[PDB]
C-alpha cells in the first residue's frame, strides 16, 4: 500500500533507467546481421566475419546502432513480422499473448528506435491489437468475483496483467464496502508475512 | 529374464537379510513397528508445482565427472568378460549413462536449483553401484 | 502451439443483392494490384471449377461482408457461387457454360473458428469453421443427381427436372419419382446422356491423440465431400477441412425427436505435413550443379561423413546406409523380365551401438518410410491380410506394412525376435520385389518394390567373439543372401571410441548441411548411370576373386555365402555411388569404391 | 480514492432529526447546531445523526427525495432516457446504505426504496460501460459525462483512465 | 552475451511482488563487481593500445565493452534502490521500531540510511505545528465513530494511558480504549478490532 516500484517507460520514448520490468524487458534477444568484423571477441559467437547472424538482447543492440549501420544491422523477429500481423487482425482475443512474449506491447514499442521501413505498419498493429482485446478485460476482470481467475488470466501480458489487476482490486474493494467490511481496521503488511 | 529385458531399464534393487542375534535385535525391532499397525496431501500439490517450474540442465563440471566415471567403468568389462564369459553378465551402456544423467536432473530439481552439480553425481553413481551390482549378482 | 492459420505464420518467408454486387466488386480486383483477375484465368486455363480465396483480403476490402460471411455462410455462399460465374462470363462466355455451376472455397485466418471437433459446439450452426484433424474412415464415392433430362417418343418434345435435397445451400427435399407420364396421354424415357450427377463422400474427422485430455474416446465429426473434393483424403492423414456447419433434420412416421445429426459441408482441404521436396530454388539447382563439379574425386566421403554427425564411428555403416537412400537401377528387359534395384541392409551387434539410432534417423531422412518391430508384426501383417467390410461384407485384401512402403524404406528394429514361420514371408517380397497371395477368396499379386534396413542382436546376448560368425546369427543361408551387406557392429569395446562417444552426447545434454542432403539427394535419385566395358570387367574378376575360397585368407570365416546374388549387388552399390558424383558412366573408380565394403563386410576373422 | 473516503465526504449531507435530550447551542469549525429541544426536529449533519443515533438518542427522518413515489418515476425516467440523468443527490447510494441500515425502522417501506435505489443503479452502471466503450472503440479524446456522481466514477475510473493513458501512449509512438 | 550475474539479482527481486525485503546479496554484489573491473582493465588495454600502434579496426571491440559495463552499472544500482524502497515501507507500516526478524536481513549500512530517513522525517513532523507538530503516521482511515472495542492477541508488557493509569494485556481479553491510542497497535498485529 505505501510500497510503489518504479513502473515502467517500454511504451513512450525510452525506458525508465530503475524500473525492473524494463530491465528484464530489454533482456529478451534479438537477430541481427553484421557490418564489420568483431576483432578480440569472436570467443562468444579471434575474430566475426562481416554478414553473419546472430542474436543479441536489445539493450546491447542500442548502442551498437546507428543510421548508417555502421556495425550491424537489425530484422524484427517474426512475431511482428508480416505472417503473424494478419493473425493479429483475424481476431485478437485468440492469441497467448503470454508465449508471444511475455512482454508484447514492451518489445514492440522499442522496435521503433530502429528506423526500419515497416514501423507506419508496426505502430498500427499494436493499436489495434489492443484495441481489439479491450472489451475482454474490461468485462472478465469487473465481473470475476470470488472466483478461480488463475484461468481469465492465463493469455495475457505484463501490460494487460497490470489492468487484470486494477479491475479487481476494484471490484473487490466496492463488494467489500457494500458488505459493512471496509470499516474494520487491520494489520497492512505483517499479515503478509503471516 | 533376458539379459536385454533386463537390461530396458536403468535400476535393480534385489532383497537380502542376516540372521546375527544383534541383527535379531533389529528383527525384534521391525516385530512391533508392524504389530501396532511433509503429508502426501501436501507433497503431492508440493511436486504439481516442482516438476513446472524447473528446467535443469548439467553443469560443464558434471561432464568430466561422469566421463571419467562411465570411462573407467567400461575399461574393466572387457578383461571381465574375456576372460570368465559366463554366457550371461551385464556391462554398461549408453543407454545407463543417459539415465545417470536424468537421474541427477530429478535430484536437482528437488532444490529448484536450476544448474546441477557435483553434490549428486557421485552419491547418484553409487546408488547405482548398487543397483547394478545386484543384477551382477542375480545374473551370474 | 494454436494453429491460427492454414499458412502457418511463423515462418511464411524461408437483400440478396448488396451481397452479389459486392462480391463482383471485390472480383474485379484488376484496379489495386490484379491479384484475382490473375487467377480466375488460371483457373481457365486448367479446367478447375472452384477458386481459393483468401478472407484476409475480403476483410480489408470490405470488413462488414468478411462479418457477414462466416456469421451466415449459407446465404453468403449462395451468393458468392453466383457474381462468380457472373464474373467468368465476363472473360469466356463459351467456358462459363462447359460447367454446370462453379464453387468456391475458403482460406486464410478466422478468428474464434478455427476449432476442434472436441470444440465444436452448437453455436457455430450455420458458421464457417475450420475443423482440424485425422481422417479415420471414408466412404464409396457414388453419383448423385442434380439434373435430369426425359424426352417424349411421342410428342417429340423435352422435358426437364431439377433436383435438391438436404445436402445442398438451399434445402428443399425434393422426390427422385423420375416422371414416366407427366400427363397421362403421353410415355416418357429418360435420358442418362444428357443428365448431369456428381460426386458424393463422406468421411470422419476425429481429434488428434496428442491434443485430447486423455480421459475420454476423443470427438469425432462427419464430413460430406463433393465435387471433385472427393478422393482428397486417405485414412490416417491430418487435415484442416474449412466447411460451413449444418444440421440435417428427419422424420421416420410424421413424428420427429428433435434430436438432429450435425455435418460439415466441406469446401476445402489441407494436408498440414509437408510430405514432399520438389520446391527448389534456382538458387538451388545452381549450388547443386556447383557441389556436383567441385571435386568428383570427394563427394561421396564428403556426402556420407555430414550423414548423422549425432553419431561417433560407423563410417562404413553409414556409407552404404547413404548407398541404400541412393538406391540402383532397375532394368527391365525387353521379354518382360525383371532386376531388382534396391539394397537391403542388416545390422547385428552388441547392446547399446546406436543401431536404433541409425533406424530412427533413416526413417526421418528418407520419404515414404515405415517403422516396424520384431513382435509387433506377423508374417502376415507386414504383406497383406485378407478380410472382410462392415457395409458390404464381401471380402478384400488390406495392405501389409510392406506394401504401403512402395518406392520407400521399411525399418525392422529386432529383427531376430520374430518366429521362424514368420521370415518366410519375406523371401517373396525382398527379391522378386511382389507379394502373391492365394487365399480362400482372393488372389492377387500386389507391388511391392520397397528396400529393407534391418536390425538384430546376435543369439547369446552379446557377440562372443571366438565362436564363428555363422553360430553367433541364427539367420539360414537362404535368407542370409537376400540382405547384402551384413554389418557386425559388436560394441566397440576399444577405450578411445567410448570417450569421445560420451562427449558428444553429454553436449547434447547441455543445451554438409543438414537441410542439404534433402534436395541433394531428391535430385540425384532419378539419374542413371550406365556400366562401362573398363569397369565391367573389373567386377567379373573381383567377383570370380571373391568365389575362389582360396584367395580369401586362413584364420578368416565368411559372414554369408557369396553367390550370384552379390555379383549384381556390387552392379548396385557401384551404380548407387557414382549417383553421388551425378556422373551418369560409372568408371574404375566405383567399381573400387564398391569391393572394399564388400570385402569388408563379408569376411570376418576369429579369435582364439 | 476508495469507497471507505467517498462514504466519509458523503457524512457531510443535511438530515433531519428529532432528539430526546437537552443541548444549547454548539460551536462547530464547519457551522452551528441546536439548540436541541426535546421532541423538536433539527437539521445535522450526517456523521453526527448516525452517531447519535447508536447510542440511542435520536429518531431519523427519511430525506424528501426518499419517497417510495417519486422514486417509482425516477426508476424509469433513468430507463426511457439515453443519458445521465440528473439525481436527488450528489450521494444517493450512501444516504440510502447508512440511513437504511441504522434508522430501517424510522422509515416507512424501507425495503422498496432498497430495491427502487439498487434498480436506478444498475442502470447508471450500465451507461457507462457503454459510454466508456465507444470512448475506445472509436479513439476518442474527450468524453462529456452528464450528471455522473462520484461514486460511479469511483468503482471503474481508476481502470478507466489507466487503460487509455497506455492507449495515448500506443497511438503516439511514432511521430519522432 | 554479458550480465548473466547481475541478471541473478533482479530476477529474484521480481519474484517477491509483496514489498517483501527479501535477504541481502553481498556475494552476487561482489561477483559482478569484479566483472565490472575485469572488462574494464582489459577494455582499457586495447584502448591505449589503438593509439599505440592504429588497430583502429577494435573500434567494436571497445563498445561491445563500453555498453556492456553501463549495463552492469544499472543492474546494481536498481537493485540497491529497490531494496530502499521496501525499506522505507517499514517506517509508515510497522513503526519506528522493527522486530529483528526484519533488522536481520538489512545490510548493515542500510541501517545507517533508515536512522537516517526516520529522524529526518520525525524532524519535519515536529515542525508543521506550534506544539510539537502534527503526528502525520497515524490516522490512515477516517474514522468512524470515538471509540473502539480491542481485543489483545499476544502479550505485551503494559500498554500506557496518557494519565498514568497502566494496562495490562494478556491474552484474550478485551478492553474498550480510544482509538486514538489503539491505532499503533491494531496496526501491527498485537490487539485487534472486534466490534466492527
Amino acid at each position: 500500500e505505501a510500497y510503489f516500484r518504479v513502473e515502467s517507460g517500454a511504451l513512450g520514448p525510452e525506458e525508465n533507467f530503475l524500473s525492473l520490468d524494463d530491465i528484464l524487458m530489454s533482456h529478451e534477444k534479438l537477430p541481427v546481421r553484421t557490418e564489420t568484423a568483431m576483432p578480440r571477441l569472436g570467443a562468444f559467437f579471434n575474430a566475426v566475419p562481416q554478414g553473419s547472424k546472430l542474436e543479441l538482447p536489445l539493450w546491447l543492440a542500442k548502442g551498437l546502432f546507428d543510421n548508417k549501420r555502421r556495425i550491424l544491422s537489425v530484422e524484427l523477429p517474426k512475431i511482428y513480422q508480416e505472417g503473424w500481423r494478419t493473425v493479429f487482425s483475424a481476431d485478437p482475443n485468440v492469441v497467448d499473448l503470454h508465449k508471444m512474449g511475455p512482454h508484447f506491447y514492451g518489445f514492440g514499442s522499442q522496435l521503433l528506435h530502429f528506423d526500419s521501413p515497416e514501423n507506419a505498419d508496426i505502430s498500427q498493429s499494436l493499436l489495434q491489437t489492443f484495441i481489439g482485446r479491450f472489451r475482454r478485460i474490461m468485462d472478465s476482470s469487473q465481473n470475476a468475483y470470488n472466483e478461480d481467475t488463475s484461468a481469465l488470466v492465463a493469455r495475457l501480458d505484463e501490460m494487460e496483467r497490470g489492468l487484470f489487476q486494477t479491475g479487481q482490486k476494484g471490484l473487490n474493494d466496492f463488494q467489500c464496502w457494500e458488505k459493512g467490511q471496509a470499516s474494520q481496521i487491520t494489520a497492512s503488511n505483517l499479515v503478509q508475512n503471516y | 529374464f533376458m539379459p536385454t529385458i533386463l537390461s530396458r531399464f536403468d535400476m535393480i534393487f534385489i532383497v537380502k537379510d542376516e540372521h546375527n542375534e544383534e541383527r535379531d535385535v533389529m528383527l525384534a525391532k521391525h516385530v512391533i513397528t508392524l504389530h501396532v499397525s511433509i503429508d502426501l496431501a501436501k507433497l503431492k500439490k508440493f511436486i504439481a508445482y516442482c516438476r513446472v517450474k524447473c528446467g535443469p540442465r548439467l553443469s560443464a563440471e558434471a561432464a568430466e565427472k561422469l566421463k571419467n566415471r562411465y570411462i573407467i567403468m567400461r575399461s574393466g568389462a572387457r578383461q571381465h568378460e574375456r576372460d570368465s564369459d559366463r554366457r550371461s553378465s551385464i556391462p554398461i551402456t549408453v543407454r545407463q549413462l543417459e539415465a545417470i544423467v536424468r537421474i541427477a536432473e530429478a535430484l536437482s530439481k528437488m532444490k529448484l536449483q536450476p544448474f546441477a552439480t557435483e553434490a549428486d553425481v557421485e552419491e547418484a553413481l553409487r546408488l547405482f553401484q548398487v543397483s547394478t551390482l545386484d543384477a551382477a549378482l542375480s545374473g551370474t | 502451439m494454436l494453429p491460427r492459420s492454414p499458412p502457418l505464420p511463423r515462418g511464411n518467408l524461408w437483400e440478396l443483392r448488396e451481397a452479389q454486387r459486392d462480391y463482383l466488386d471485390f472480383l474485379d480486383d484488376e484496379e489495386d494490384q490484379g491479384i484475382y483477375q490473375s487467377k480466375v484465368r488460371e483457373l481457365i486455363s486448367d479446367n478447375q471449377y472452384r477458386l481459393i480465396v483468401n478472407v484476409n483480403d475480403l476483410r480489408r476490402k470490405n470488413e462488414k461482408r468478411a462479418n457477414r460471411l462466416l456469421n451466415n455462410a449459407f446465404e453468403e455462399l449462395v451468393a458468392f457461387q453466383r457474381a462468380l460465374k457472373d464474373f467468368v462470363a465476363s472473360i469466356d462466355a463459351t467456358y462459363a457454360k462447359q460447367y454446370e455451376e462453379f464453387y468456391v472455397g475458403l482460406e486464410g485466418s478466422f478468428g474464434s473458428k478455427h476449432v476442434s471437433p472436441r470444440t465444436l459446439t452448437s453455436c457455430f450452426l450455420s458458421c464457417v469453421v475450420c475443423v482440424e484433424g485425422i481422417v479415420t474412415k471414408c466412404s464409396l464415392v457414388r453419383p448423385k443427381v442434380v439434373r435430369s433430362v426425359h424426352y417424349c417418343p411421342a410428342t417429340k418434345k423435352t422435358i426437364e427436372r431439377r433436383y435438391s435435397d438436404l445436402t445442398t445451400l438451399v434445402a428443399f427435399p425434393s422426390s427422385s419419382v423420375y416422371p414416366t407420364k407427366d400427363e397421362e396421354n403421353n410415355p416418357l424415357e429418360t435420358e442418362y446422356g444428357l443428365s448431369v450427377y456428381k460426386d458424393h463422400q463422406t468421411i470422419t474427422i476425429q481429434e488428434m491423440p496428442e491434443k485430447a485430455p486423455a480421459g475420454q474416446l476423443p470427438r469425432s465429426v462427419d464430413v460430406i465431400l463433393d465435387d471433385d473434393l472427393v478422393d482428397k483424403a486417405k485414412p490416417g492423414d491430418r487435415v484442416q477441412v474449412v466447411g460451413t456447419y449444418r444440421c440435417l433434420p428427419g422424420k421416420k412416421g410424421g413424428y420427429t425427436s428433435g434430436t438432429f445429426r450435425t455435418v460439415l459441408i466441406a469446401c476445402n482441404v489441407k494436408q498440414m505435413s509437408k510430405d514432399a521436396q520438389p520446391s527448389f530454388s534456382a538458387e538451388d539447382i545452381a549450388k547443386i550443379k556447383k557441389f556436383s563439379k567441385t571435386r568428383s574425386k570427394d563427394i561421396f566421403d564428403q556426402l556420407a561423413k555430414s550423414l548423422a554427425p549425432s553419431i561417433h564411428g560407423h563410417d562404413y555403416v553409414k556409407k552404404a546406409i547413404l548407398c541404400l537412400l541412393l538406391g540402383g537401377v532397375e532394368r527391365d528387359l525387353e521379354n518382360g523380365s525383371h532386376i531388382r534395384g534396391d539394397i537391403n541392409i542388416l545390422l547385428i551387434g552388441d547392446p547399446s551401438v546406436a543401431k536404433s539410432q541409425l533406424l530412427r534417423y533413416v526413417l526421418c531422412t528418407a520419404p515414404r518410410a515405415i517403422p516396424t518391430t520384431g513382435r509387433g508384426s506377423s508374417g502376415v501383417g507386414l504383406t497383406a491380410a485378407v478380410t472382410t467390410d462392415q457395409e458390404t461384407g464381401e471380402r478384400r485384401l488390406e495392405a501389409g506394412a510392406m506394401v504401403l512402403a512402395d518406392r520407400g524404406v521399411v525399418c525392422i528394429d529386432e529383427f531376430d525376435k520374430m518366429s521362424d514361420m514368420d521370415r518366410t514371408a519375406i523371401h517373396e517380397v525382398m527379391e522378386q520385389g511382389r507379394v502373391t497371395i492365394a487365399k480362400a477368396g482372393i488372389h492377387a499379386r500386389l507391388n511391392a518394390r520397397c528396400s529393407v534396413l534391418a536390425a538384430a542382436n546376435p543369439v547369446y546376448g552379446r557377440y562372443d567373439q571366438y565362436k564363428t560368425p555363422m553360430e553367433n546369427i541364427g539367420l539360414q543361408d537362404s535368407l542370409l543372401s537376400r540382405f547384402d551387406l551384413l554389418f557386425i557392429m559388436l560394441d566397440q569395446m576399444d577405450p578411445e571410441q567410448d570417450r569421445e562417444i560420451s562427449d558428444h552426447v553429454l553436449r547434447m545434454h547441455r543445451y554438409v548441411s543438414a537441410a542439404f542432403m534433402k534436395k541433394y539427394i531428391h535430385v540425384a535419385k532419378i539419374i542413371k548411370p550406365v556400366l562401362t566395358q573398363e569397369s565391367a570387367t573389373y567386377i567379373a574378376e573381383e567377383y570370380s576373386r571373391l568365389r575362389s575360397q582360396d584367395s580369401m585368407s586362413s584364420d578368416t570365416a565368411r559372414t554369408s555365402p557369396v553367390t550370384a546374388r552379390t555379383l549384381e549387388t556390387l552392379i548396385r552399390l557401384a551404380t548407387a555411388h557414382a549417383k553421388a558424383r551425378m556422373s551418369k558412366t560409372v568408371d574404375l573408380q566405383d567399381a573400387e569404391e564398391a569391393v572394399e565394403l564388400v570385402q569388408y563386410a563379408y569376411f570376418k576373422k576369429v579369435l582364439e | 480514492m476508495d469507497a471507505a473516503e467517498v462514504e466519509f465526504l458523503a457524512e457531510k449531507e443535511l438530515v433531519t432529526i428529532i432528539p430526546n435530550f437537552s443541548l444549547d447551542k454548539i460551536y462547530l469549525i464547519g457551522g452551528d447546531l441546536g439548540p436541541f429541544n426535546p421532541g423538536l426536529p433539527v437539521e445535522v449533519p450526517l456523521w453526527l445523526a448516525i452517531n447519535l443515533k447508536q447510542r440511542q438518542k435520536c429518531r431519523l427522518l427519511p430525506p424528501e427525495w426518499m419517497d417510495v413515489e417519486k422514486l417509482e418515476k425516477m426508476r424509469d425516467h433513468e430507463r426511457k432516457e439515453e443519458t445521465f440523468t440528473p439525481m436527488p443527490s450528489p450521494y444517493y447510494m450512501e444516504l440510502t446504505k447508512l440511513l437504511l441500515n441504522h434508522a430501517s425502522d424510522n422509515i416507512p417501506k424501507a425495503d422498496e426504496i432498497r430495491t427502487l435505489v439498487k434498480d436506478m443503479w444498475d442502470t447508471r452502471i450500465a451507461k457507462l460501460r457503454v459510454s466508456a466503450d465507444s470512448f475506445v472503440r472509436q479513439q476518442e479524446a474527450h468524453a462529456k459525462l452528464d450528471n455522473l456522481t462520484l461514486m460511479e466514477i469511483n468503482t471503474s475510473g481508476t481502470f478507466l483512465t489507466q487503460a487509455l493513458n497506455h492507449m495515448y501512449k500506443l497511438r503516439t509512438n511514432l511521430q519522432p | 552475451m554479458f550480465c548473466e550475474k547481475a541478471m541473478e539479482l533482479i530476477r529474484e527481486l521480481h519474484r517477491a511482488p509483496e514489498g517483501q525485503l527479501p535477504a541481502f546479496n553481498e556475494d552476487g554484489l561482489r561477483q559482478v563487481l569484479e566483472e565490472m573491473k575485469a572488462l574494464y582493465e582489459q577494455n582499457q588495454s586495447d584502448v591505449n593500445e589503438a593509439k599505440s600502434g592504429g588497430r583502429s579496426d577494435l573500434i567494436p571491440t571497445i563498445k561491445f565493452r563500453h555498453c556492456s559495463l553501463l549495463r552492469n552499472r544499472r543492474c546494481t544500482v536498481a537493485y540497491l534502490y529497490d531494496r530502499l524502497l521496501r525499506i522505507r515501507a517499514l517506517r509508515w507500516e510497522y513503526g519506528s521500531v522493527l522486530p529483528n526478524a526484519l533488522r536481520f536481513h538489512m545490510a548493515a549500512e542500510e541501517m545507517e540510511w533508515f536512522n537516517n530517513y526516520k529522524r529526518s522525517l520525525a524532524t519535519y513532523m515536529r515542525s508543521l505545528g506550534g506544539d510539537e507538530g502534527l503526528d502525520i503516521t497515524q490516522d490512515m482511515k477516517p474514522p468512524k465513530s470515538l471509540y473502539i472495542e480491542v481485543r489483545c492477541l499476544k502479550d505485551y508488557g503494559e500498554f500506557e494511558v496518557d494519565d498514568g493509569t497502566s494496562v495490562l494485556l494478556k491474552k484474550n481479553s478485551q478492553h474498550f480504549l480510544p482509538r486514538w491510542k489503539c491505532e499503533q497497535l491494531i496496526r501491527q498485529g498485537v490487539l485487534e478490532h472486534i466490534l466492527s
